[PDB]
RNA sequence: AUCGAGAGGA
């Protein structure tokens, strides 16, 4: 499903609105401030995750492996770059309750490849 | 090269004198007043606005430079003399420097007709000077120096003499300011809110409180309002930005989301979006303000005008208060959004209130920096007014008559003398306990109240949170020392190394960044901020970088080279967010760790030989910080640092831990504060009672301080023989207890002898306190003045006299000379007379005013001081000097906690002895320790056995694994002893073997001031209070003891009405009316002619006589007063 | 503030020993052997001479009342 | 003497 994000006017740069055209039956994305429409590619208005199902490796930034604070291994090695050293750290993000999980990234610099065991 | 483990117990210590011969104990207290006096007032004075008055002829009078000339006192004949700080103690003055300021008043009428008038050093008025600071006489001065002026070289200084009254500032606990803070109160209509305390650079109004929050959830979504100041409803977010020029959509998510490939905030921001779509252009959105707000103008003009203001003006001033920022707080205020968002999706943790990385300690300086901007403006406003009464005349005006000197004198006087925080005439808006007076019981609690934080959260609240002690004290303040009153957790206390920043400017630091690739705020687009990180500098949101670590890197070289930027610099790089916050405000907390290498410290030995030689090659501690070996290190820059407790932790382990440690402790020890740092062996005992002994350690006797001779104060206690600590803590050597102990090393056996010890009370032996053991001498102070203030009636010394004094004691006035004053060495009872003063009347033409004694009180005259007060009258200070030797009910206590009062004394032949004839000092209750577990004083007893016997002095610091329980038995085994600390004992009444071998050994005891003499206190038929006719308040007004509530309901349970009604009416406040049986309100008895009538019911007959307290009766006529008729009706 | 005339657990004399004391100290003793040279066996008197802060000293730095 | 504030004790 993935989520929907804003569009904008080409004109005023406002946020495009949902419309329906019941002339064609189509979806439009049309501003209420100019008069600009657009045929929607999407055909996807809302997306609630309820379930919360985040990747939270897309949350992580590779910089973080330059924190002194952050414990280090060498069992897990790098499937990107072959590094042995390696930081990991938990979720520690609210709405994740098994965040007991660890997350590494590896630490060469510009590698920044991250993963989860 | 490098310091082996053998050698560090030296190094450190080494290193962590060289800190105390550098900076001290009350370093923060004169670092802030030497800022406030060189920077802040000046600021201040330039800060003002120039005050343009004209009808014609115009004048602008701009203050343009300060001086503040040394201490100094005018006497009547108005000589200037340097006065030191010991005769404004005995003469209570006020040791204050006069103020000046240059003004400037150019005259500007017509035709370039344009000439200016210099004022050079107009008098301002007069600032108190704290002791020891740069602007105190006492600076520089040698031990000799000091001592030739009557000073003890030990006193730290730190505090002020105001009135003769030494005053002492405690650092006020503050949430630090332009920081973002997203909370969640969980009981509000908002499910997030963002705060942001706003305050200028150089403060010139209150702070400025924003918040950005968002409505919890149940009309579609989730709302972001916005809380601005100076309007009394919440703002949507979308139109304080279309308010400041940005109206398109995309504009402001630039602003606000700075990733546009994230969806999930972007839905979280669309329900504001979809509020704000009727407002679409900046003068519709300041219109919307403006209506809003609390002065709804009618006219949109004005409205649009007000909302311009505030938006300009009051919302967010760190950013900036000049116009053409709205794009610097546009980016703010969607940082601001931004982090709300962040915490509504969980990205980031909610910030705590209670982390130390989040608040400022408001010191000294800033703290009479608030006071002088207050004055100086009341000052500058009342110059407005008389100027202005003088050019609507048409006529010059003098400005030295302008300028009345006595509003910055008398309010820094009152505000310091009193400590009510704020103006005279907002005594109750004013916070009080800033500004205590000095304890000069002892040296510790001298240095500790010195020492003293307080956290103003209000006693009254039970919330628990702020008391508890946060993880983040760590090394910042002292775990134990806090009062176990109603204020645990709120009072706190510098841990020994901390040090309070006391402020700097961010110029350098910004000219670098901008030198350096930073990137400002207004030149970049917003696309650039996703990947880069942003660059914070005391707040404000400054430019963004696109590598920081290497930026971190330079920054760290620049500190720690001594370089633009200061040591007390703050700089953080969080790294999963990507901000480097840099912090150079004054209030922050930190202290003095040792940088580490790879996997090594930067301290060679170089530098510990360097050290060894501090007093010859000057070597001293700002050539270690500038090595770069040592960094000042903050509360929210030790959650980036990875400490080493020891260099042990650098070793390469069998199983590292981390390898990639950043500083190391100096020593652990450290982290406790300076009445903690006198307990030996802290980390075996249980924490309430090292917690106790803080606060014990303040109530100890010894020698205040060393020039007590001199000193008139009103209570003072010296301990005759006091001894420093056979075992002892390496900290004690820097708090100078070795100097100024407080305590007996007291052969103190832990033994059930008789009984008389049980339940926390000890046996002493009255052979030794015969011997002097324990004995102190209680010097109080009386003061008198003859006032003179009218014609109408003057007081005067003179010995008085029975023929023409009326108000005229029995007592007897020998003791009086004819100056009236007693003198030196005259033995003096309860009830005495110290002063005769009459005062002249309207038994005639005077009456007798004289000074008794504290009653029961049995002293002798230590000296009699007469000089003359500020305003010149004569003035007598007279100090009585009382042996107390200990007895039955005095308090004592040891550095564990151990407190208890005398039991009984034993002599010398009751006590139970060794084999070799030694008795205990004190015989302690064994039961005092199981449930209290203080094996610290165990150990500090088995310790001081072996230190005693071997001539050395034990060292008992907290953490050393050099020194543990088996090596000290193995070591007084060696002196014929067992090896634990037993020994067998005899009983001294019938000189029999005691069956279990008692524990017995020296032990630092204290002697504390809670005598019972002070504390004894009875009552039969004495004074009665005016109001209600009921016994008087304390031991000093003959008071009666409170028969309480609680009283009155335990005897209500037991049943005793008798003894309840002798209790609450007949031993309180027996009394009778008469009351009408008619209308059952009192009537009028007039008992002398038999005449009883009621005025309501105009009889004279039916009148009854009612036996009631007289606060019923006094009840009863207090509700008459509200209109309400108590009518006691007797049928 | 001086050294106590009496050791407050036996009553030895020990006034006459601070003196002593501290000439023995400059004399490179340790001060367990300066101890040991006064007689001072009993450890309450070790205890005296050996925690006694001599105050008196840093009194009579002060000029007094009277020339 | 009153009022307030502060510091303490249990
Ligand atoms: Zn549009
Ligand atoms: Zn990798
Ligand atoms: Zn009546
Ligand atoms: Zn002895």
């Amino acid at each position: 499903p993935g989520f929907v994000g804003i569009r904008f006017c080409q004109e005023c740069n406002n946020m495009l609105y949902p419309k329906e055209d019941k002339e064609n039956r189509i979806l439009l994305y049309a501003c209420r401030n100019c008069d600009y429409q657009q045929e929607a590619d999407n055909s996807c208005i809302y997306v609630n995750k309820i379930t919360h199902e985040v990747d939270e490796l897309t949350q992580i930034i590779a910089d973080v492996s330059q924190d002194p604070t952050l414990p280090r291994t060498e069992d897990h090695p790098c499937q990107k770059c072959g590094h042995k050293e390696a930081v990991f750290f938990q979720s520690h993000s609210a709405r994740a309750e098994d965040a007991m999980r660890l997350y590494y990234v590896c630490t060469a610099p510009h590698c920044g490849h991250r993963w989860t065991e | 090269d490098e310091i082996t483990p053998d050698l560090w117990q030296e190094a450190c210590w080494i290193v962590i004198s060289s800190y105390f011969d550098e900076k001290g104990l009350v370093r923060q207290q004169l670092d802030s007043f030497d800022e406030f006096i060189q920077m802040s007032v000046q600021r201040i004075v330039e800060d003002a606005p120039p005050i343009d008055l004209q009808a014609p002829p115009r004048y602008l009078l701009k203050f343009e430079q300060i001086y503040l000339s040394k201490p100094t006192h005018w006497e009547r004949d108005g000589a200037p003399s340097p006065m030191m700080p010991n005769e404004a103690r005995l003469r209570n003055l006020t040791y204050s420097a006069p103020l000046y300021v240059d003004i400037t008043k150019t005259v500007i009428k017509e035709g370039e007709e344009q000439l200016q008038t210099q004022h050079q050093k107009t008098f301002i008025g007069k600032i108190p000077i704290m002791l020891r600071s740069t602007y105190c006489l006492l600076n520089g001065l040698t031990d000799r120096d000091l001592c030739e002026l009557n000073e003890c070289p030990l006193d730290p200084g730190g505090y002020f003499i105001i009135n003769g009254s030494e005053k002492v500032l405690i650092a006020q606990e503050k949430m630090a300011t332009n920081t973002v803070y997203v909370f969640a109160k969980k009981d509000s209509k908002y499910a997030y809110t963002g705060e942001c305390r706003s305050c200028l650079e150089n403060s010139s109004r209150p702070t400025s409180t924003i918040w950005v929050s968002m409505l919890a959830r149940g009309a579609i979504g989730q709302r972001i309002v916005a809380t601005l100041p100076y309007i009394k409803q919440e703002v949507p977010i979308i139109i304080v930005f279309r308010a400041l020029g940005f109206v398109s959509d995309r504009d402001i998510l630039e602003h606000i989301i700075y990733d546009f490939e994230d969806p999930e905030m972007m839905e979280m921001v669309k329900p504001s979006l979809d509020e704000a779509f009727v407002i679409q252009e900046q003068n519709v959105a300041l219109n919307f303000i403006g209506s809003r707000g609390a002065k709804p103008g009618v006219t949109k003009e004005k409205r649009i005008k007000y909302a311009k203001e505030v938006l300009q003006k009051e919302m967010l001033p760190h950013v900036g208060v000049s116009d053409f920022c709205e794009t610097k707080k546009a980016y703010f205020l969607g940082y601001m959004v931004h982090r709300l968002l962040l915490a509504a999706l969980g990205r980031r943790e909610l910030d705590d209130r209670d982390h130390y990385g989040n608040k400022r300690l408001d010191l000294a300086g800033p703290l009479l920096a608030f006071l002088f901007r207050g004055m100086f403006k009341n000052l500058l406003k009342e110059v407005r007014i008389y100027a202005q009464k003088f050019i609507d005349r048409g006529k010059d005006f003098n400005l030295e008559l302008a300028i009345k000197t006595r509003i910055i004198s008398d309010g820094l006087k009152y505000s310091l003398a009193t400590g009510n925080w704020g103006d005279q005439k907002k005594a109750h808006q004013a916070r009080a306990g800033v500004s205590q007076v000095l304890n000069r019981l002892t040296f510790a609690s001298t240095l500790s109240h010195l020492r003293r934080l307080n956290s103003p959260i209000g006693r009254d609240g039970k919330l628990a949170k702020p008391r508890q002690l946060h993880n983040t004290l760590w090394g910042m303040v002292c775990p134990a020392e806090t009062p176990e009153g109603h204020a645990v957790g709120l009072v706190k206390n510098l841990a020994l190394m901390a040090y309070i920043s006391v402020g700097s400017q961010p110029s350098p630091i910004l000219e670098f960044l901008e030198e350096w690739s930073m990137e400002n705020l207004e030149e970049i687009s917003p696309a650039a901020i996703a990947d880069a990180t942003k660059i914070f500098v005391n707040g404000c949101w400054v430019g963004i970088h696109k590598d920081p670590e290497q930026l971190m890197n330079t920054l760290r070289k620049l500190r720690r080279q001594m370089d633009i930027i200061v040591s007390e610099v703050s700089m953080i790089r969080d790294i999963r967010e990507r901000e480097i916050r840099i912090y150079t405000d004054a209030g922050r907390i930190c202290r003095p760790l040792l940088i580490v290498e790879k996997q090594k410290l930067l301290l060679k030995k170089r530098h510990i030989d360097q050290l060894k030689e501090r007093e010859y090659n000057n070597y001293s501690w700002q050539d270690l910080v500038a090595s770069g070996v040592v960094e000042y290190i903050d509360t929210l820059e030790e959650e980036t640092v990875m400490l080493a407790m020891t260099p042990d932790d650098l070793q390469e382990k069998e199983v590292a831990y981390c390898s990639t440690y950043t500083h190391c402790e100096i020593h652990p020890s450290m982290i406790l504060g300076v009445c903690a740092s006198i307990i030996p062996f802290p980390d075996h005992n249980q924490s309430p009672r090292n917690t106790y002994q803080s606060a014990m350690g303040k109530q100890a006797m010894g020698v205040y301080i060393t020039n007590f001779h001199v000193r008139m104060d009103t209570l003072a206690h010296v301990l005759y023989y006091p001894q420093k600590p056979l075992v002892t803590t390496r900290s004690m050597e820097y708090l100078r207890f070795r100097e100024l102990p407080a305590g007996i090393n007291s052969i103190v056996a832990i033994a059930s002898y008789t009984g008389y010890n049980q339940e926390d009370s000890v046996i002493m032996n009255r052979s030794a306190v015969d011997r002097g053991f324990f004995r102190s001498v209680f010097y109080r102070s009386y003061k008198e003045q003859e006032s003179k203030k009218g014609f109408d009636q003057e007081e005067v010394f003179e010995k008085p006299t029975r023929e023409t004094c009326q108000g005229m004691r029995h007592a007897i006035y020998d003791k009086l000379d004819d100056d009236g004053l007693i003198a030196p060495g005259v033995r003096v009872s309860g009830d005495d007379v110290i002063i005769g003063k009459t005062v002249t009347l309207p038994r005639y033409t005077k009456r007798d005013c004289s000074t008794f004694l504290r009653t029961s009180e049995t002293g002798i005259v230590d000296q009699v001081m007469v000089t003359l007060n500020q305003e010149g009258y004569k003035f007598c200070k007279i100090r009585v000097r009382s042996v107390r030797i200990p007895q039955i009910g005095d308090k004592f206590a040891s550095r564990h906690g151990q407190k208890g009062t005398c039991g009984i004394q034993y002599r010398q032949e009751d006590m139970p002895f060794t084999c070799e004839g030694i008795t205990p000092d004190i015989i302690i209750n064994p039961h005092a320790i199981p449930s209290r577990m203080t094996i610290g004083h165990l150990i500090e007893c088995l310790q001081g056995k072996v230190s005693a016997n071997k001539g050395e002095i034990g060292d008992a610091t907290p953490f050393n694994d050099a020194v543990n329980v088996q090596k000290i038995s193995n070591l007084l085994s060696d002196y014929g002893y067992h090896l634990r600390g037993n020994e067998v004992l005899y009983n001294g009444f019938t000189g029999r073997k005691i069956t279990s071998q008692i524990f017995i050994g020296p032990t630092y005891y204290q002697r504390l001031k809670h005598m019972v003499d002070d504390k004894i206190h009875s009552r039969a038929r004495g004074p009665i209070q005016i109001l209600n006719r009921q016994p008087m308040e304390g031991r000093s007004r003959d008071g009666g003891l409170r028969f309480g509530e609680m009283e009155r309901d335990c005897q209500i349970a037991h049943g005793a009405a008798q003894f309840l009604r002798e209790r609450l009416f007949e031993a309180s406040d027996p009394y009778q009316v008469h009351v009408c049986n008619l209308c059952g309100i009192m009537a009028i008895a007039n008992t002398r002619t038999h005449t009883y009538e009621c005025r309501g019911c105009r009889n004279k007959t039916q009148i009854s006589l009612v036996r009631m307290p007289y606060a019923c009766k006094l009840l009863f006529q207090e509700l008459m007063s509200m209109s309400i008729a108590p009518r006691m009706m007797s049928v | 503030m001086i050294i106590p005339v009496r050791c407050f657990t036996c009553g030895k004399i020990v006034g006459n020993k601070w003196e002593a004391y501290l000439g023995l100290l400059q004399a490179e003793y340790t001060e367990g052997d300066a101890l040991d040279a006064l007689g001072l066996k009993r450890y309450c008197c070790r205890r005296m001479l050996l925690a006694h802060v001599d105050l008196i000293e840093k009194l009579l730095n002060y000029a007094p009342l009277e020339k």
